[PDB]
C-alpha cells in the first residue's frame, strides 16, 4: 500500500500579485521602504498560499533579489523577513530549487548564519534547512563545507550546526557511492575535525555532535583512522553524543 | 471612529488639531486598547495647553487604565513638573495606586524627579506607601544611593 | 601584544575620548602638532602603543561633534580620515544607534579601524569610550564592538562605559539604552569600566564642593582615572603589562567583566594640592567608597580580584607592606578562593601636576548595586511601556527589552552568586 | 613487506597472516584495492596449505575473518571462491590433527557455504 502526497492540490500563482512600487521599493535607501515592501509580499502574497505553481514560473528574478538583501542588506529586519520569504518559497514550491533557485539563496544565506541575534538565526537556519530538505545534497554538502572553514567564528558553528542539520535528516538508498562517501574522508572528515580542533569550546562542541552524527551514518569503526589521531580526552566527548544521537 | 483620532492627536502632539476633533464632539475619554484615554497620553508625553484643553472639557483626572495607571502616575514617571501641577490643581489622586501597587511618589522618586517629588509630597502624598514587593519611596533612595532623594523625603 | 586601536563614539565617547588624549599626550610629551618634546626614555617606551599621531578613531551620527573635537585644544592631531561621522543625530534612540541609521554607517568605521589595525606590528586589542544612556555611543558603540569582535576575534575588547544618572540627564528613556547595551557588553566585551555619572556627581558635588558640577568637571575625573589604569600598558613595567594578562588576572568568569575604578588623590580642576599624601593615606582610599568612579559601596560586597597602581616616586617597600596589611586587616571582604587576587604595581612617573597618586581597578560583586538601580528604572519605565513605539519603530520587538531585562537580572544573580559563596 | 607472506622463513609467514587478520578487522566496509584477496583467490588457496602447522593456523584464522569481511556489498564473486578454497579447506584443513586447525576451517566452509545461494 502506497501513501499519496498531498501536494496534488491545486496551484496557485502569484506573479500578478506584486505591485508597480515594489522593485524601488526594495531597491532604495530608507530602511522602511525595503522593510515594508518585503514584508507586504510576505504577510499578503506568500503567508497565505499553501502551493505555488510548478509551471513555467520563474522566481529567480525574485529569489535574487532576496538574496541580494539577506547577504548585503545592511538592515537585520529586512533579513529576517527575506529568510522567511525564501523559506515559504522552498516550502510551498517543493522540488523548484534544483540548482538556480536553491544556488541563488545559498552561499548568500551561509554568510549570513554570522547574524547572532537570535530571531535572525532562527530565520537563517530555518531557511537554509528549507533550500537543504528540497536540495539536499546537491550544492551544499561542498559549500557548507567551504563556510565552516570561514574565518568569523558564529558562520563556522552555524555551518557546522547545519551539517549536523542535514546529517540526521541524510538520505538512502542508493549503493554506498552517495556523494557523501565520494568525499568523506577526503574533505567532510578533514573539515569536521578542523571545528573539533577549534579554539574556541562552543565551537568544538559543536564539532563533536557533528562528528557523533557523522559516525552514526557511516561506522564508528571507519572513522576509527582519525578516532586515535584525536585526544583521548576529546574522544570520550564524542562518544558522549554518538549515545545519544539519532539519525 | 473620533475617539480614536483624539488619542492620535493628543499623544502625538497636535495641539491645534486636539480642538478640531474636539469641536466635533469626540469623545474625551475615549479608551484606547489598553484603557488609556486621551489625558493619560499627553500627561506622558508632556502636552501642557493639551492636557489644560482636555480637563476643561471635562476629562477623568483620575481615570485608570486596564493596569490601573491614572494621568498623574505617568506625568511623574516621565518628569512633566508642569502637567503634574495641573493634575493636582484639578483633583488629581496623589494617593492613587495602580496594579504593580506604586503610588506616583514611587515613579517619581525611582526617575529621580526630585522637583516632582517635592511637590506630589506637599499636595499629601503617602511617604510611607507600599508596592508589591513592600518598599517605600524612602526605600528606593536607601536602594538607589540617592541621599539627594532621602532628605527630601523626610522635609 | 603591543599596538592598541583607540575608539570614541558619540557625544560623549569624544568628549571622555579627547580629554584622554589630551592629557595621556602630555605624559607622554607630545604637543597638538604631533612633535616629541620631552625629557625622558620612560615616555617614548612604550609610545608605540598609543601612537604612530594617535592611533584614535572618531565616530558619531551627530555631525557637530566633529568640530567640537577639532576645535579643542589637541583636536589638530586626529587623523582627518579617522573621523567618520553620519548626516542626523540618533536623538537617544539606541534602536536608532543599533539597527537603522547607526547601521548604515558602521560599515565605513570599521574600513578605518580595517587601516589602522593593518599596519600593526602586533595589535592587542581595542579600547571604546561611550556613554550607556545615549543613542550613538551605547547603540551603535554595541553594534560597533560585535561587529570587531567577529572581524577580530583573537583581540581583546576594552570599553570605558560610562552610566547614565538622573543627577546628570532626567531623560527617561536612558534606563532602556542602558539595559540595551548592558546586555550587549557582558556578551562581547573582555573588560569593560563602568563609569558612573550618579559618581561623578557626587564626587565633584560632596568631596569637590562644587555646586553645579559641569561635564568638565566630570570629565577631568575620568581623564584622570584613563592614564591611570593604562599606566601598566604605556610605560615599561612588570605586572599587568598588557590587556590579556590583565583581564586574564581580573576576570574570572566571563560574563563578569565590570570593573570598579577609582583612584586618588581627589583633586579639582586645576586647583593645588599641598603636602602630597603619604603611601598609607593612598592605600587608605581604596574602601573609600568616595574615591570610586562608579556609585557601589565596596564594604556591601567582595572583591573577587584588585589591581593597584602607585604611580610616582615611593617606597616599593612601604606599598607592598600597606597593600598586604589593608587586605589581612579587612580579610571578610575579599574573596578567600583566589589567594593572591589583588596585585599591586608602581610606576615612577607620576601623574600631571601631582607627586604621588594610587588607582584602584577592582572587580568587587558590590557592582550589582549599579545594575539593580538601572534594571528599576528600566522596569518602572517598561512595565508602563513608555516611549516603546520610539524602539519598536525603528525594527526592534518588544521581546527584546525583556530578553535584556532578564540578562542584566542574571548578571545581578550572578554577582549575588559569587558574594555568598563559601571556601569552607 | 605484505609480500612476505610467500617468504621463505616460516615466523615471517605468521606475521603476514596476523597483518592480514588484522586488516580484514580494521579496513574498510564500502573497501581498499589492498583487499585483493577476492580477484586472486590462489593467494589463501596457498596460504591454507602453507607447509607449517602453526603458520597454517593463522592463514586460515585470516581466511576466516577475511571470509566474513566479505559479508558486505557488492560480493557477488562468491563462486570463484568456493571452487578456489574449500578443496583446499576440505583436503588439508578437516584433515588436520589439531584441534584449531580443524574447527576454524570448518566455521570457514560455513561462511562460504552462506555465501552461496544453496549448499
Ligand atoms: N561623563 C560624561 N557624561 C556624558 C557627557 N555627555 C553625555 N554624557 C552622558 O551620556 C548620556 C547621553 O548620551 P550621549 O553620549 O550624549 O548620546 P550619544 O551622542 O548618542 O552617544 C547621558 O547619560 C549623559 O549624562 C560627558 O561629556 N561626560
Ligand atoms: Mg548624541
Amino acid at each position: 500500500n502506497a501513501v499519496d502526497p498531498f501536494e496534488l492540490l491545486p496551484p496557485s500563482v502569484i506573479l500578478d500579485k506584486f505591485p508597480a512600487d515594489f522593485q524601488t521599493r526594495i531597491s532604495s535607501t530608507k530602511w522602511k521602504d525595503r522593510v515594508e515592501a518585503l514584508e507586504e509580499i510576505h504577510n499578503n502574497v506568500l503567508k497565505p498560499v499553501k502551493k505555488l505553481a510548478h509551471k513555467n514560473q520563474d522566481y529567480s528574478d525574485y529569489l535574487r533579489v532576496l538574496a541580494n538583501v539577506i547577504q548585503k542588506d545592511a538592515n537585520v529586519q529586512a533579513v529576517t523577513i527575506a529568510a522567511n520569504s525564501v523559506q515559504l518559497l522552498c516550502n510551498s514550491l517543493r522540488s523548484n530549487f534544483t540548482r538556480s533557485y536553491g544556488a541563488i539563496v545559498l552561499v548568500p544565506l551561509l554568510e549570513r548564519t554570522k547574524e547572532k541575534k537570535p530571531s535572525v538565526n532562527e530565520a537563517i537556519c530555518s531557511a537554509l534547512d528549507a533550500v537543504a530538505t528540497y536540495c539536499g545534497f546537491d550544492d551544499c554538502l561542498e559549500e557548507t563545507l567551504n563556510y565552516m572553514k570561514h574565518k568569523t567564528p558564529q558562520v563556522r558553528i552555524e555551518c557546522t550546526k547545519f551539517l549536523t542539520r542535514m546529517l540526521q535528516g541524510w538520505k538512502s538508498d542508493g549503493p554506498l557511492q552517495n556523494q557523501l562517501l565520494f568525499k568523506l574522508l577526503p574533505e567532510v572528515t578533514t573539515a569536521v575535525l578542523k571545528i573539533v580542533n577549534d579554539t574556541q569550546p562552543t565551537t568544538r562542541n559543536t564539532g563533536f555532535e557533528c562528528f557523533a552524527t557523522l559516525m552514526k551514518l557511516v561506522g564508528e569503526r571507519e572513522l576509527a583512522d582519525p578516532l586515535e589521531k584525536l585526544d583521548n580526552l576529546k574522544k570520550k566527548k564524542i562518544y558522549e553524543y554518538y549515545e545519544k544521537v539519532e539519525v | 471612529d473620533l475617539g480614536k483620532k483624539l488619542l492620535e492627536a493628543a499623544r502625538a502632539g497636535q495641539d491645534d488639531e486636539v480642538r478640531i476633533l474636539m469641536a466635533n464632539g469626540a469623545d474625551v475619554n475615549a479608551t484606547d486598547a489598553s484603557g488609556l484615554t486621551p489625558l493619560h497620553l499627553a500627561a506622558t508625553y508632556g502636552h501642557l495647553e493639551i492636557v489644560e484643553v482636555l480637563l476643561k472639557h471635562g476629562a477623568d483626572v483620575n481615570a485608570i487604565d486596564i493596569m490601573g495607571s491614572t494621568p498623574l502616575h505617568l506625568a511623574a514617571l516621565i518628569g512633566h513638573l508642569e502637567i503634574v501641577e495641573v493634575l493636582l490643581k484639578h483633583g488629581a489622586d496623589v494617593n492613587a495606586v495602580d496594579t504593580w501597587g506604586d503610588t506616583p511618589l514611587h515613579l517619581a522618586a525611582i526617575m529621580g524627579h526630585l522637583e516632582i517629588v517635592e511637590v506630589l509630597l506637599k499636595h499629601g502624598a503617602d511617604v510611607n506607601a507600599q508596592d508589591k514587593f513592600g518598599k517605600t519611596a524612602f526605600d528606593i533612595s536607601i536602594d538607589n544611593g540617592n541621599e539627594d532623594l532621602a532628605e527630601i523625603l523626610q522635609k | 601584544m603591543r599596538e592598541i586601536v583607540h575608539i570614541q563614539a558619540g557625544q560623549c565617547g569624544n568628549q571622555i575620548g579627547a580629554k584622554f588624549w589630551e592629557v595621556i599626550s602630555d605624559e607622554h610629551g607630545i604637543d597638538p602638532t604631533g612633535s616629541y618634546h620631552g625629557d625622558s626614555d620612560l615616555q617614548l617606551e612604550r609610545i608605540n602603543v598609543y601612537y604612530n599621531v594617535p592611533r584614535a578613531i572618531l565616530v558619531d551620527l551627530e555631525p557637530g561633534t566633529m568640530d567640537s573635537v577639532r576645535s579643542g585644544p589637541f583636536g589638530q592631531i586626529f587623523r582627518p580620515d579617522n573621523f567618520v561621522f553620519g548626516q542626523s543625530g540618533a536623538g537617544n534612540n539606541w534602536a536608532k544607534g543599533h539597527y537603522t541609521e547607526g547601521a548604515e554607517l558602521v560599515d565605513s568605521v570599521l574600513d578605518v579601524v580595517r587601516k589602522e589595525s593593518e599596519s600593526c606590528d602586533c595589535l592587542q586589542g581595542f579600547q571604546l569610550t561611550h556613554s550607556l544612556g545615549g543613542g550613538t555611543g551605547s547603540g551603535m558603540g554595541t553594534l560597533l564592538i560585535s561587529k570587531i569582535r567577529e572581524e577580530y576575534p583573537d583581540r581583546i575588547m576594552n570599553t570605558f562605559s560610562v552610566v547614565p544618572s538622573p543627577k546628570v540627564s532626567d531623560t527617561v528613556v536612558e534606563p532602556y539604552n542602558a539595559t540595551l547595551s548592558v546586555h550587549q557588553l557582558v556578551e562581547n566585551t573582555d573588560e569593560t569600566y563602568c563609569i558612573d555619572n550618579e559618581a561623578l556627581y557626587d564626587i565633584c558635588f560632596r568631596t569637590l564642593k562644587l555646586t553645579t558640577p559641569t561635564y568638565g568637571d566630570l570629565n577631568h575625573l575620568v581623564s584622570a582615572t584613563m592614564s591611570g589604569v593604562t599606566t601598566c600598558l604605556r610605560f615599561p613595567g612588570q605586572l599587568n603589562a598588557d590587556l590579556r594578562k590583565l583581564a586574564v588576572n581580573m576576570v574570572p568568569f566571563p560574563r563578569l567583566h565590570f570593573f570598579m575604578p577609582g583612584f586618588a588623590p581627589l583633586t579639582s580642576r586645576g586647583s593645588q594640592q599641598y603636602r602630597a599624601l603619604t603611601v598609607p593615606e593612598l592605600t587608605q582610599q581604596m574602601f573609600d567608597a568616595k574615591n570610586m568612579m562608579a556609585a557601589c559601596d565596596p564594604r556591601h560586597g567582595r572583591y573577587l580580584t584588585v589591581a593597584a597602581v602607585f604611580r610616582g616616586r615611593m617606597s616599593m617597600k612601604e606599598v607592598d607592606e600597606q597593600m598586604l596589611n589593608v587586605q589581612n586587616k579587612n580579610s571578610s571582604y575579599f574573596v578567600e578562593w583566589i589567594p593572591n587576587n589583588v596585585k599591586t604595581a608602581v610606576c615612577d612617573i607620576p601623574p600631571r601636576g601631582l607627586k604621588m597618586s594610587a588607582t584602584f581597578i577592582g572587580n568587587s560583586t558590590a557592582i550589582q548595586e549599579l545594575f539593580k538601580r538601572i534594571s528599576e528604572q528600566f522596569t518602572a519605565m517598561f512595565r508602563r511601556k513608555a516611549f516603546l513605539h520610539w524602539y519598536t519603530g525603528e525594527g526592534m520587538d518588544e521581546m527584546e527589552f525583556t530578553e535584556a531585562e532578564s540578562n542584566m537580572n542574571d548578571l545581578v544573580s550572578e554577582y549575588q552568586q559569587y558574594q555568598d559563596a563559601t571556601a569552607d | 613487506l605484505e609480500q612476505r607472506a610467500s617468504h621463505k622463513v616460516w615466523k615471517a609467514r605468521l606475521n603476514a597472516y596476523q597483518e592480514l587478520n588484522n586488516l580484514f578487522t580494521k579496513s574498510s566496509v564500502i573497501p581498499n584495492d589492498v583487499a585483493n584477496y577476492w580477484l586472486d583467490p590462489e593467494l589463501f588457496a596457498s596460504y591454507i596449505v602453507d607447509s607449517n602447522v602453526v603458520a597454517q593456523e593463522n592463514a586460515i584464522i585470516a581466511l576466516h575473518t577475511l571470509l566474513e569481511y566479505i559479508s558486505q556489498v557488492p560480493n557477488v564473486s562468491t563462486s570463484k571462491l568456493r571452487l578456489q578454497w574449500i578443496p583446499p579447506l576440505v583436503e588439508k584443513g578437516l584433515s588436520s590433527s589439531r584441534a584449531a586447525t580443524k574447527a576454524k576451517a570448518t566455521d570457514c566452509i560455513m561462511l562460504l557455504t552462506q555465501s552461496d545461494t544453496s549448499i
